[PDB]
């Protein structure tokens, strides 16, 4: 005899440190080609969408 | 100066993050072997082979900061720690030149006991990767462990009020910063060091129902610890016991 | 453009259930067992437990500031008692 499980769950921490996607995409005046920006994103969670 | 001594039970760190109470642990990690001799250092590159054990004690707050690298030069990066007054700054940054610390002529403070805005040691800043800030590490007896295993550099520190004394007190976390750099030489910096350094012993931590470490054997320091790791326990009753081959 | 080369997308989560058979996963520590809350005192950087047969005891939840315990839900075998199958049927 054995009792199966009822559900699933999966507990993470709190979402935070969400990477600078919202400024890169955002600038309000972006430059030339010759002269293109550069972003290091590190050490941050995605959230691509 | 590098007067040595003798570390009596100092260096002990809680190996992981789990949590046990009443039950002796054996574990196989870097740690300082007991009774082991270290070097006091006063007014140089250390050699930070396996880790290192870091000590220091006084009633101002002279100590602060470390640097960490491999090469101190433009080929590979290089670590950087410096506490501030109210914050921490620990950027792993590439540094080129280092001219001269920096050093009053007088330093004298039996009249003058300010000396702020006086710091610039990097010549250069180059592109860099991780820039962590956070409370303040130091604040009494303060104790760290710097290790590097498996791309992670891991801090420990306590505060142990004196009257290295006898004693036992474990070492608790304090920050895994992720740098993934190479470690080979490191250097403290200025405004009595106890420097050790750790091999891959064994041990026997012993828990406290709260969930603390009380006592510790090494294992591999006279035979009665032998006999007491493979007993598993800390009290040892009359007989003939087989330890090793 | 963004290249490629600790950057990691977020994990969602889902709501904490107790005293069932539930699945659970606290932090990459996978499992099976009932959850009730523990009257354990653990350290501030601690997060597991373990017992002396080296199983998971108690889990602290990454959210919020509680430690619960791991029971494995009820198992066991079973056995049937009965008379003489010509003395009777009954089981
Ligand atoms: C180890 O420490 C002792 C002091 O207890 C000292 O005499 C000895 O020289 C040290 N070992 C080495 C290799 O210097
Ligand atoms: C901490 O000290 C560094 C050293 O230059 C300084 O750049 C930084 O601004 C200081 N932190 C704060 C919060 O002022
Ligand atoms: C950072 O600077 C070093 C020093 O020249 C260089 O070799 C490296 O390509 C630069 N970029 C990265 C991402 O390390
Ligand atoms: C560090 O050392 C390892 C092997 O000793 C080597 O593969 C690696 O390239 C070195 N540098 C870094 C940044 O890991
Ligand atoms: C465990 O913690 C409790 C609550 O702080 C305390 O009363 C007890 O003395 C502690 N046990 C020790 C220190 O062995
Ligand atoms: C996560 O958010 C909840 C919202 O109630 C909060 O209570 C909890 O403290 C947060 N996580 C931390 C830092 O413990
Ligand atoms: C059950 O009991 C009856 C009466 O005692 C007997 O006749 C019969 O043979 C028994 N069944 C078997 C399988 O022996």
């Amino acid at each position: 005899f054995r009792v199966q499980p009822t559900e699933s769950i999966v507990r993470f921490p709190n979402i935070t440190n969400l990477c600078p996607f919202d400024e890169v995409f955002n600038a309000t005046r972006f430059a030339s080609v010759y002269a293109w920006n550069r972003k290091r994103i590190s050490n941050c969670v995605a959230d691509y969408s | 100066t590098q007067s040595y001594t003798n570390s009596f039970t100092r260096g002990v760190y809680y190996p992981d993050k789990v949590f046990r109470s009443s039950v002796l642990h054996s574990t196989q990690d870097l740690f300082l072997p007991f009774f082991s001799n270290v070097t006091w250092f006063h007014a140089p590159v250390l050699p930070f082979n396996d880790g290192v054990y870091f000590a220091s004690t006084e009633k101002s707050n002279i100590i602060r900061g470390w640097i960490f690298g491999t090469t101190l030069d433009s080929k590979t990066q290089s670590l950087l720690i410096v506490n501030n007054a109210t914050n921490v700054v620990i950027k792993v940054c590439e540094f080129q030149f280092c001219n001269d610390p920096f050093l009053d002529v007088y330093y004298h403070k039996n009249n003058k006991s300010w000396m702020e805005s006086e710091f610039r040691v990097y010549s250069s800043a180059n592109n860099c990767t991780f820039e962590y800030v956070s409370q303040p590490f130091l604040m009494n007896l303060r104790e760290f462990v710097f290790k590097n295993i498996d791309g992670y550099f891991k801090i420990y520190s306590k505060h142990t009020p004196i009257n290295l004394p006898q004693g036992f007190s474990a070492l608790e976390p304090l920050v895994d910063l992720p740098i993934g750099i190479n470690i080979t030489r490191f250097q403290t910096l200025l405004a009595a060091y106890y420097v050790g350094y750790l091999q891959p012993r064994t041990f026997l931590l012993k828990y406290n129902e709260n969930g603390t470490i009380t006592d510790a054997v090494d294992c591999a320091l006279d035979p009665l610890s032998e006999t007491k790791c493979t007993l598993k326990s800390f009290t040892v009753e009359k007989g003939i016991y087989q330890t090793s081959n | 453009v963004l290249s490629f080369e600790t950057v990691c997308g977020p994990k969602k989560s889902t709501n904490l259930v107790k005293n069932k058979c539930v699945n659970f996963n606290f932090n990459g520590l996978t499992g099976t067992g009932v959850l009730t809350e523990s009257n354990k005192k653990f350290l501030p950087f601690q997060q597991f437990g373990r017992d002396i047969a080296d199983t998971t005891d108690a889990v602290r939840d990454p959210q919020t500031l509680e430690i619960l315990d791991i029971t494995p839900c009820s198992f066991g075998g079973v056995s049937v008692i009965t008379p003489g199958t010509n003395t009777s049927n009954q089981v």
